[PDB]
């Protein structure tokens, strides 16, 4: 199917305490495989799955200065941000930067993206043409022009284009084991008697990957997107997630309601009636 | 565009200026004077580039993109990953262009430091 | 700006008495960073417990996985302890093997 | 792999 | 100055990706690359220029606004004026003040193609 | 004694009747001796003193290109300033811009001046240390910005110490002989009736070169400014200047009142009495 | 924006001496914007050819402009010169006075 | 001798 790699970059000021935090994590797909914290003894892009561990020591060399360049800048944009916003310099700050690319079923390139925020706002986001930008406010407005006349676009949309679906594919190879499988999900129902008029039914799936999947509750073969509690899919912590969903019922009409799960590692939709 | 080409002209000559303010006129500068008439070719060119990138296209020209895209490529590979590149030598000069390679590996690092170490110094 | 945090304590697998497991509080959906989250075994803290890299969804907001190996008893409790800025008071979520 | 880099805001 | 020093580091940048972007790398370019390792040398010192003549408070450095006023004066006789200042010099004069007339003349119909509306 | 080349640009645009007017004039002290008007035939810069005509082809060509770029410029000058105070098409505007350099009696460096004016008012200048500007607004502020990017300050500073000071020192070597003489005025003075019991003496001036010029009128040896009309000096046509000074004096008391002339071309100043 | 109006000077650039050819001087000065009409006048007739310095401008921005011709004075010929600019009601007239 | 170019306001 799709695929996507995406890097994920948190900088917050620690007002007093020093100099601030830079948290960098790249993903492909659903799994992590690299990390930086400024705030490790390391000081090195690290591997955080097997298969990119494969890379030589110059490929490692070589991201860890990427890395220490954005952290740098990051370190420098904080102050910038203070100044643009009029800001005391006794409050903590956070910026956040996102980028990367998705390809299709074919491997080539879908889509590319580069996204900035202050504070928990969109602050400047690079739009889909990989040309133009979305400028928040006053002072993202200023950003952008600097930007423009730096070429930022077509820097981002030579990598976008290039590197980023070049070293996705890469990735996709080398952890191929991992990163082009699917895991079905494995399922179940449990029943909770909360009244003696009323009965919870929970249909789980465990084990999962990746993380797309959807489940639904119907009475009589009918959907219901209106009386169903439905919980933020969760990581189990091995690389798999997890999920459930739940209707409360009339006790005694259980036979009524079935569930269905639909997953990329599913041939046909599961349904599951209780017991 | 009026604006993008207004600032594709300034921008040509605020390089102009940074050219000329250092070049010295002497002899045994005159390959100090050759080199200053390739980079002021390299202005026209990159001019040239963005006329066509942006403005429209003005058709009758080749977008740079492409190109934008593959250089950015390799050089990500040749300065950062180390992952290898195909078909850039044969036998006869393999060696030449491997150690040009490395001589330009080892200038963007050594920019980067000049660079952040500006910011080290005088920007924190 | 700033945003609550969502909270899943769980077992990574089906939790059985004397088997090992992985205890599982998930905090999501929370802007700033900075936070507090606890497990606790009857009530007192676990220690060396671990937590997955900083990261955050579309909407900008931080989710974390804190974990700890351990083995379910029947009478042993456990539950996460989680503090923030947008909290009045730290809310303690019982583990519940639903 | 990250660019090679990023430009001051 | 802060201010400044971060100006500078983005010109530096922004500048990298301008001989970044252009140069394809094979034995064909073998000159192109050394060419451009030049141009980076080029950056970095002119950079280095521009702090020691704009920062306040800066190490001891060779101030280059005699050389930036020598240097203009020149340029503007060999260009423009003509007022004199072997062979081989004077050849690669006449080639620079050609090249100059042409960027000027570059600059300028970039300005009446697409800078003008009338 | 001190010495001073100036060159002076107008810059018209005139709204559904073609092109903007340019107009540059130069000058060594109070002697013109370059001109381009756009609207002229030559589309050159031309001679308009006798000494500058012995420079060859090449200087010629050359003032030429940059006097083009100048008007060229300026063109792109006017819409963009039209756009910043966000005026029509229609209304007609006006840039002028004023540089050059002083140099004292031993021809060295004094100051150089950077001068810009849109509609009749300062727009930015650069400051006598070479380095600042001064924006008297909005719109020039963000001129100001884009000509600190690109360093115009030190091209100016670059000019005006160097090739305005070259250049003005020569043009002063070869119009050696009218720019480094001076013409002492050639006094007179006359007296009408006019009123029942008063009277104007009027103080001349004539054929004076350089055309700064001290006329007062002392009446028993105090000054006044009473009844004292200055006409601002005025240029006679062939290279040198004149001005009168005028009082009104009770009739019968003419003898009281001396007229005193003080111009660098008089070895002392003089005295001048109605007899 | 105040448009300023020009001061005029008419005068002779030497001495006049009836039958002694000389120059017919016009000064207009401190006016803005740059447009402005000026004409040499002869017994009220405009004189042909009436040539002028180059447009240049003062430290306050305010143009000037010499406008002259060639003339011999008389005794009975009156001069005067006649200018128009955006800030006058009509045409201003000012007449020469040998003084 | 005029100034070599001027610069965009």
């Amino acid at each position: 199917g799709s695929h996507s790699m995406r890097y994920f970059f948190t900088s917050v000021s620690r007002p007093g305490r020093g100099e601030p935090r830079f948290i960098a994590v790249g993903y492909v797909d659903d799994t992590q495989f690299v990390r930086f914290d400024s705030d490790a003894a390391s000081q090195r892009m690290e591997p955080r799955a097997p298969w990119i561990e494969q890379e030589g020591p110059e490929y490692w060399d070589g991201e860890t200065r990427k890395v220490k360049a954005h952290s740098q800048t990051h370190r420098v944009d904080l102050g910038t941000l203070r100044g643009y916003y009029n800001q005391s310099e006794a409050g903590s700050h956070t910026v956040q930067r996102m980028y990367g690319c998705d390809v299709g079923s074919d491997w080539r390139f879908l889509r590319g993206y580069h996204q900035y925020a202050y504070d928990g706002k969109d602050y400047i986001a690079l739009k889909e043409d990989l040309r133009s930008w979305t400028a928040a406010d006053m002072a993202a407005q200023t950003t952008k022009h600097k930007w423009e006349a730096a070429h930022v676009a077509e820097q981002l949309r030579a990598y976008l284009e290039g590197t980023c679906v070049e070293w996705l594919r890469r990735y996709l190879e080398n952890g191929k084991e991992t990163l082009q499988r699917t895991d079905a999900p494995k399922t179940h129902m449990t029943h909770h008697a909360v009244s003696d008029h009323e009965a919870t039914l929970r249909c789980w799936a465990l084990s999962f990957y990746p993380a797309e999947i959807t489940l639904t509750w119907q009475r009589d073969g009918e959907d219901q997107t209106q009386d169903t509690e439905l919980v933020e899919t969760r990581p189990a912590g091995d690389g798999t997630f997890q999920k459930w969903a739940a209707v409360v019922v009339p006790s005694g009409q259980e036979q009524r309601y079935t569930c269905h799960v639909q997953h990329e590692g599913l041939p046909k939709p599961l349904t599951l009636r209780w017991e | 565009d009026k604006e993008i080409a207004k600032e594709i002209f300034n921008m040509m000559f605020m390089l102009l200026w940074r050219v000329f303010r250092s070049q010295r006129i002497d002899a045994n500068n005159v390959e100090l004077i050759k080199f200053n008439i390739r980079v002021l070719d390299w202005i026209m060119a990159e001019a040239d580039n963005d006329l066509c990138y942006f403005i429209g296209t003005h058709d009758k020209c080749e977008n740079p993109k492409e190109q934008w895209v593959a250089n950015y490529q390799n050089l990500n590979n040749v300065v950062f990953t180390n992952k290898e590149l195909e078909d850039i030598y044969d036998l006869s000069n393999k060696e030449e262009t491997k150690e040009v390679l490395k001589k330009f590996k080892e200038k963007v690092n050594q920019f980067y430091r000049h660079a952040f170490d500006i910011i080290n110094k005088y920007g924190l | 700006i700033q945003r609550t945090p969502k909270i899943q304590v769980y077992s990574r697998h089906p939790a059985e008495n004397g088997k090992s497991n992985f205890l599982n509080c998930y905090v999501s959906g929370f802007h700033p960073s900075d936070i507090e989250v606890d497990l606790l075994k009857n009530g007192e803290r676990i220690e060396k417990v671990e937590h997955s890299d900083l990261s955050f969804s579309k909407d900008w907001s931080f989710y974390l996985l804190y974990y700890t190996e351990f083995t379910p008893t029947e009478k042993d409790e456990y539950a996460c302890r989680v503090n923030h800025v947008t909290l009045s008071q730290p809310k303690i979520v019982k583990w519940d093997r639903d | 792999s990250l660019l090679m880099w990023i430009t001051q805001v």
